[PDB]
């Protein structure tokens, strides 16, 4: 059983780490989505660079 | 003469004031993006709200 439980604690802490980056990318796409919500809608368009 | 006296009082006046059409051309096209950007995001968010 502890040899299961090395184990299973290497493919959590696989787990673990595939979260913790995984988390930052997508935490990252939403942000610069966010900054693209900031500014297409209009700003975009009046700061169309005249 | 009164008349006349009126007409080139005017006249200064109107070349001086004619001179400006075309600024007006392009402030009310820019504008009409106002309001036509109003009228969407009305759109948008009477349709969020139904």
């Amino acid at each position: 059983l502890r040899q299961r439980h090395t184990e299973l604690e290497r493919e959590v802490s696989r787990f673990e780490d595939q979260t913790q980056q995984q988390r930052q990318q997508y935490a990252q796409a939403k942000e610069s989505l966010t900054t693209l919500n900031r500014l297409i809608p209009q700003v975009t368009l009046l700061l169309d660079e005249t | 003469w009164q008349s006349a006296r009126e007409l080139l009082r005017d006249w200064p006046s109107q070349r001086h004031l004619a001179d400006r059409v075309q600024p007006l051309r392009m402030r009310l096209s820019e504008l009409e993006q106002r309001l036509n950007n109003q009228q969407n995001a009305e759109r948008l968010l009477s349709e969020f709200c139904k």
